[PDB]
């Protein structure tokens, strides 16, 4: 998966 | 689903069901300090924020049926499903009365605080007047099954809870079943080891998520699921499922080892009889929402449902390399090779299905890791431990809930449940919203968990073996 600090929500 | 009979409950006997018509939900004490747009779903035809016409709106989605045998799709589709259900081992013994009524392993106790359904609603006789959580005791309850019975009438209520600024104007409030607290036991005895066994194992093997712990489970999905993605939504699943999906349904829990006696349960859920306020009505097809095991069901059809598509529209399709997630009409599947959702929800629509994309997107686009969600929720991976994904609620949804209340006696619980939600966004925006909270006095009040100790917490939670 997308880690949060290359993508956010 | 359709409606196929209508009447006024007094010609047959029935009293009207004294349903609320106001909403329990009140801005909380958040509702200023943050933004929104939901509002509490409209529950009364003479709403002033209506903009349709309410009875028709929420009895909308009983679209239809498609009169159609079990076809060789479907067929194979139960055969598929069944073999994986199989290595479950499911018991199909009854569940002890006890066991059912007042709590096990796997099965929570009935809850207590819900509607007890037709006739006691008529008679000011609530669960607690029968149930004891203290006793245990079952004499009563057994007194109660006897007079009056089983394949009694469900309720219908409209679900108080808050809708879009859209879905108000329309209308379009969900609703919800009561079954009688007699069809709930009987229906938790004759499937409960079922209900345990999925409760216990969510995953690719029952193809379900019902009862999971999303902190938890988040960082196996990535692992069961580890092709291309497959995800899209429905509109109305619940009311949109023809019988023979449910004949499909009974098909599925025969070679599981049910006697055809004991899938009449499903005849029931099927072909059902209901009360709404003053009227008495019968509906043929359409997963009546909230009696017994409905997201388990829901859920396992979902499972047929989906590989019958994929059956139908790729004829060279290997079903042992497809894996998919149900929560009722909630999916997220994988496929090693790229699959045109689009084509699977024509398909859908000549079975009465409506599947649009994923998200309330225009088109059936990629779904990615990125942007993929399950339950509302985005996975992220762990900055520092790769292998741990975060389940994360958007903090618009969070937003939503912090500013309205049914019961202002369980602010404590209700922020608390947010927090767990929240922090998953991150430590920045954990603490804007705990600074929100807190900048009105009643959140300067309540023992708020520190990011810290949330993530400490959830890193120690993957260490503690858990029981399948
Ligand atoms: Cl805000
Ligand atoms: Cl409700
Ligand atoms: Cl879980
Ligand atoms: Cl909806
Ligand atoms: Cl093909
Ligand atoms: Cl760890
Ligand atoms: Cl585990």
């Amino acid at each position: 998966p997308n880690q949060k600090p290359r993508v956010p929500t | 689903g359709e409606i196929e009979f209508i009447e006024s409950s007094k010609d047959a006997g029935f009293p009207v069901i004294n349903t609320p018509s106001k909403t329990k939900l009140e801005p909380s004490v958040f509702h200023q300090v943050f933004e929104g747009n939901k509002e509490p779903a409209v529950l009364r035809s003479g709403d002033p924020r209506l903009k349709a016409n309410f009875e028709e709106a929420i009895f909308s989605k009983y679209i239809g049926n498609v009169n159609t045998h079990v076809d060789e799709y479907m067929l194979e589709a139960v055969d598929h499903y069944a073999g994986q259900l199989a290595t479950l081992d499911i018991s199909t013994e009854p569940m002890k009365l006890e066991d059912a009524v007042y709590g096990t392993e796997g099965l929570e106790a009935l809850d207590l605080t819900t509607s007890a359904g037709y006739p006691y609603v008529a008679l000011g006789i609530k669960k607690r007047d029968i149930l004891s959580k203290k006793t245990k005791d079952l004499t009563k309850l057994k007194e109660c099954m006897d007079k009056y019975g089983l394949n009694l009438p469900m309720v219908t209520y409209v679900k108080d809870e808050l809708r879009s600024i859209e879905k108000v104007a329309k209308g379009k409030s969900r609703l919800i079943e009561a079954s009688s607290l007699n069809d709930s036991v009987a229906m938790r005895q004759t499937f409960g080891n079922l209900y345990k066994t999925f409760h216990l194992n969510p995953g690719v093997v029952t193809g379900s998520a019902v009862g999971c712990d999303p902190d938890l489970f988040w960082s196996k999905i990535p692992v069961m699921l580890d092709g291309h993605l497959i995800a899209f939504d429905y509109s109305g699943y619940d009311a949109s499922l023809s019988p023979v999906w449910f004949a499909c349904l009974k098909m599925l829990l025969e070679k599981l080892g049910y006697t055809h006696k004991e899938t009449n349960y499903i005849d029931y859920l099927c072909n059902s009889h209901h009360l709404y306020r003053d009227k008495h009505y019968f509906v043929r097809g359409g997963m009546p929402s909230g009696c017994s095991g409905t997201s388990i069901f829901n859920s396992m059809i979902n499972n047929i449902i989906i590989r019958t598509l994929m059956l139908k529209v790729y004829k060279g399709i290997d079903l042992d390399q497809f894996r998919m997630i149900a929560y009722g009409d909630d999916v997220i599947a994988s496929y090693p090779w790229p699959i045109d959702a689009s084509l699977l929800a024509e398909a859908g629509k000549g079975y009465g299905l409506i599947m649009t994309p994923a998200d309330k997107g225009e088109c059936f686009n990629e779904v990615t890791w990125t942007n993929a969600t399950f339950l509302k929720r985005y996975f992220r991976a762990d900055e520092q431990y790769p292998f741990l994904v975060h389940p994360v609620m958007p903090m618009k949804d969070i937003h939503e809930s912090i500013r309205w209340t049914k019961d202002p006696k369980n602010t404590q619980d209700h922020v608390r449940s947010l927090c767990l939600l929240a922090w998953h966004n991150g430590e920045h925006e954990y603490e804007e919203f705990i600074r929100k909270i807190r900048s009105v006095p009643v959140g300067r009040c309540l023992t708020l968990p520190a990011f810290s100790t949330l993530r400490r917490k959830w890193l120690d939670s993957f260490h503690h073996h858990h029981h399948h």
